[PDB]
């Protein structure tokens, strides 16, 4: 809710910052695996890689993409917190893989795959998230390509 | 200190993104995109179709008529009107492609998957009455495609397997059924994403009646079960009970519900949970109703999850001649399919363990719905859940500890979760727990509690040293898992500052103990203690309880 | 008092609009859209094509490969990069479809029309180096498709018209040539729309050399001319001379230009302007180079203008089997085409009169370029334009006044405009006008002036009454025109307040006088007066001028 009044421009600066950061950490808790948060919380009640947090998260990430297109800031710390959400979007899709022994960890939801792919693609398309000596976007790209080395999802990657 | 706005916020056209996603929508396994396969489709029996300026000629390219509709309604409608326009139009399309004797229905699976992609793209704008119309269309669509989930248990002695060994019609309607139930699951999760005030528009009696018929059709008893549709059908009930929990006006929904719907669901859930999971005869065809076995002739991914290997994806591509306009299917000889790795069997076991987890999860959910007692909160979730807990502990200890398959941890998480399913049923729902049914399960309940109360001795672990040898013995697979995660797929897993691998040398060890069936968590031991020791029921007497305490010492 | 902004300005995605316009782009006359016709296309000689991830297999659907490129580059590029990506990719596609002996080129007209739609959609973002690359591609594309505009004047005595009477290859390459020249015209008008500082990126010598070759190829002399491409080729030169006029740095362009290019253009322009326009043998095949006759075997609309009836419209649809993937053309027997209304001939005359108007218009434009004298401002625009003026006055009076065709007014506007073309050439460009060439045209110039000097007598009109009888006699067609306009298509033409039908009963009457060849405008009479009376040249003596004044009276 507080995310939406930065559109109307009357938002603060540090309150803006920790509003984004608290949103980020509330995302990060619920982006964890099934072992950490089990069925204790009522949107993660459903198993099989397929939760109520899925579509609500795909809503709120598009909302914060809309907020990032709404805002216009080239701050260094804004680039720093801007890399965090793509770190979160690759961490959201990494842990829902089946995570076998030594083969590449196969995903469960090709829609979640397409979501993270198109999300970081739209991220990069708008010249978003540029900061010095920062391997975070590189890690995300390499992890998702490692998921899509030679499986059926390689065409989905391209 | 105010952040400045963007004067040229390029909000992308969301229906353009949606249209582009439709056009490039391709299922996992086939060569061409779904729209492009629809371009290779005609229908030479319905010589003309039209519903609402949706003219399809006799030899017309069907996906060309689709994209005519797409581009036409793109210029006109907003997002939700574009969606439900496509929903009802392709629904009527699927409808009269279905209701015809001589017609092949090869367009129908791609139409259903197309419609699924239509629904799930933006659930925020997708309207619930359109969900209801599409939902009832899929329900009576499956009662049209009736005989698929009603192939009998056994063939006759003279039911010959002489046959043209055709697979194409089987592939058509298996994809129809599977994508249909997948779409039902999709409708109900996007309906779940619709807010907690807006369900009575979706829900009436016909919803429950149609799903009750197709649910008895799905979790069949006298017929061969397709495991694919069982996944979907129980995930539906999961979404149902979940939104019943997460709405305020559950009373109107449960008053719409007759208890017959409950007690007809719960029997099929019990008969499902009393099945077994064995890797060596997953992909074998065997005795019914005990082995969720995921038959060879329906082995693909599906719309939500990638349930198998998708051996059939190249066959989905070879369903069409791809250089030709046709409606009859391209050939699939049925037994050309089919020794390298039973890792396929292990991951299919992983799916089925998640499935039984979901079964006991919705048991948990319906108990939390009916905190009060009813026809179905009636004690049989002591019996059936206790039988499951006891068997998945006993032959866990007999068969699994030392079999180094990846499924051991989730198979022993099943017992860890159904312990709590026993526990809160015991503590909070004792009022209905009849004196007869506890004696119907008196052995297995108390023995299952004792298999945790034997773990309060703590005479295996006591250190760090030998336990990591034991996890070399049985838990090298999780070592592979955590080395792959530590080496590639975790931000926090590098340059470990000697407080965070201190967590690892506790948690891998308690995890491998939980595998090794000694040293569970003390809270689970206490939950097993506060049922048997508790005087709510005379499980043991005091002169019988010490006969179990001596079986540890004490 | 400030107007409030829109906080949710939905700027539509312009590349989505462009993509949608591509997908629904259909030429006027054929059944299917252009993209869908390309979907009905393969190429079984180039067994693989690829330029930049633009893989086309052997029996692949070509428009499917197009839409793969389209949807792929939609997600990536911005508008201009998307445009010139499509331009160079479809250019390379057209290129190697062309350069192959056994290959049919049926995709090529639709590819060219597709590329035209690509170019002309947003000229604001379309980049001029891409225009240059595409432009040179179309120029050397037409010198590849070489033998079309070089069919000889006459057939042999044994050039038998026994033939399979095929029209499919002829239709293919007529559409190729015509759409190619149409695209050249489109490139140059969008390059015209590009600003008046940004031309040297487009223009170098190769532009002029390639167009000079294809211009001599177009306005042919020893071959049968295609009137279609004559329109385009002179409209190109119109755009050229127009931007030469409307830039400040015309010096770099004219220094790039060799005068050979001029004096090779102007001869073909003279030979064009010395042709005739007669309705009864437009659609007949007759003597060459006198009759711009618009042959029956190339009669369609075209990309910019709708030049004919498009008798070939459904034949464009029947070029393909529409239920099949092919590259060989579907049959058109050639003489099945072909008595109701010569209004077709009258509107084709309307086009050709606009054409000769454009010819004298670019004569006017190049005179305004070379206000100074040069190789081509050299007096022959007294000779040829005076011959045209004299003939279109003399047989106007002999043949046309009272023929009640709609083309009379524009045919007598031709003389009204080339009078000024004579006039300002006379007044402002007298310095080069040699003493020999005025005597080469001494009869026709002075006689053409006298045919306006005879109209200062004014003993026909003098009133309102009988003039409207005369416009019932000859100008009932403009009465039909103005009643249709006054009854349907003009806002100001209703409830006329008795000052504006006063303007009508002025202007219809001066217009029908201008048709009736007496009572021109007094300014045009003065312009004819101030050449003959003017003592810049001894056109008449004073004892010879009175011999012409007596031929009015005076």
């Amino acid at each position: 809710q507080a995310l939406t009044e930065v559109l109307l421009g009357k938002t603060e600066l540090l309150k803006f910052y920790d509003t984004l950061k608290g949103l980020y950490i509330l995302l990060y808790w619920f982006t964890s695996e099934y072992s950490t948060f089990g069925n204790s919380i009522a949107f993660l009640d459903s198993s099989l890689g397929f939760t109520k947090f899925d579509f609500n998260f795909q809503r709120l990430i598009r909302i914060v993409l809309y907020v990032f297109d709404s805002c216009e800031l080239a701050a260094l710390e804004y680039a720093e917190i801007q890399l965090k959400y793509i770190s979160l979007v690759v961490d959201y899709v990494c842990n829902r893989t089946i995570s076998t022994a030594l083969d590449a960890p196969a995903l469960v939801c090709c829609e979640q795959l397409k979501f993270v792919l198109t999300t970081m693609h739209h991220f990069l398309d708008n010249k978003y998230g540029l900061l010095d000596n920062d391997p975070t976007m590189a890690k995300g790209i390499l992890r998702l390509y490692s998921l899509c080395i030679s499986n059926d999802f390689s065409k989905c990657f391209v | 200190n105010m952040v400045p706005l963007n004067p040229n916020r390029i909000i992308p056209d969301e229906t353009s993104l949606f249209l582009e996603s439709i056009l490039l929508h391709q299922i996992i396994g086939a060569d061409l995109s779904t729209i492009e396969i629809l371009n290779r489709l005609k229908l030479d029996y319905i010589t003309e179709f039209k519903f609402k300026n949706f003219v399809i000629a006799k030899g017309a390219p069907i996906g060309k008529s689709i994209v005519s509709l797409l581009l036409r309604c793109k210029k006109t409608l907003t997002l939700d009107r574009f969606i439900d326009t496509l929903l009802e139009d392709i629904a009527v399309l699927i409808k009269e492609i279905s209701v015809h004797p001589n017609e092949s229905k090869l367009a129908v699976p791609f139409l259903v998957a197309l419609m699924y992609q239509i629904v799930q793209f933006r659930p925020s704008a997708t309207h619930n009455l359109a969900l209801k119309d599409c939902f009832l269309f899929i329900c009576d669509l499956i009662r049209i495609y009736h005989h698929v989930l009603k192939v009998p248990i056994h063939e006759s002695n003279m039911n010959l397997h002489v046959e043209p060994q055709i697979f194409q019609y089987e592939l058509i309607d298996y994809l129809i059924i599977s994508y249909s139930f997948d779409l039902l699951e999709g409708i109900l999760r996007v309906l779940q994403s619709h807010p907690k005030q807006t369900y009575m528009e979706f829900f009436d009696e016909n919803i429950l009646k149609s799903f009750e018929f197709v649910y008895k059709l799905a979790l069949t008893i006298s017929y061969k079960p397709m495991v694919n549709v069982i996944f979907s059908a129980v995930e539906v009930v999961n979404i149902i009970t979940s939104i019943i929990l997460n709405m305020d006006n559950s009373s109107d929904l449960k008053s719409l519900i007759s208890g017959s719907w409950w007690r007809d669901c719960i029997t099929r859930l019990y008969a499902l949970l009393e099945k077994e999971i064995k890797s060596g005869d997953v992909y074998n065809e065997n005795v019914d109703t005990t082995t969720l076995h995921m038959s060879k002739y329906h082995d693909f991914f599906g719309l939500i999850r990638n349930i198998g290997d998708n051996e059939l994806g190249g066959l989905i591509s070879k369903l069409i001649y791809t250089d030709r306009l046709q409606s009859v299917p391209r050939v699939i000889s049925k037994e050309d399919i089919g020794f390298t790795a039973p890792i396929i069997g292990y991951k299919m076991e992983k799916w089925l363990l998640k499935l039984k987890d979901e079964v006991l999860n919705i048991f948990e959910n319906l108990l939390m719905i009916y905190g009060d007692d009813a026809t179905i909160v009636n004690g049989e979730m002591l019996i059936h859940s206790s039988k499951f807990l006891s068997r998945e502990q006993a032959l866990m200890i007999e068969r699994y500890v030392g079999q180094d398959s990846p499924n051991l941890d989730l198979r022993c998480h099943l017992i860890e979760h159904t312990l709590t399913i026993i526990y809160r049923l015991w503590k909070d729902h004792f009022k209905q727990l009849r004196e007869e049914q506890i004696k119907q399960v008196e052995s297995q309940l108390i023995m299952s509690l004792w298999r945790f109360l034997v773990c309060q001795t703590e005479t295996v672990t006591a250190n760090e040293r030998e336990m990591r040898d034991h996890r070399h013995l049985v838990d090298s697979l999780h070592d592979l898992t955590i080395k792959d995660q530590a080496s590639y797929y975790e931000d926090a897993f590098e340059d470990l500052p000697e407080y965070i691998e201190e967590e690892l040398k506790m948690q891998l060890n308690k995890r491998t103990g939980r595998i090794m069936q000694v040293k569970y968590d003390e809270k689970f031991q206490e939950m097993a203690r506060t049922i048997l020791e508790s005087k709510s029921f005379d499980l043991t007497t005091l002169e019988e309880a010490d006969s179990l305490y001596i079986s540890m010492g004490l």
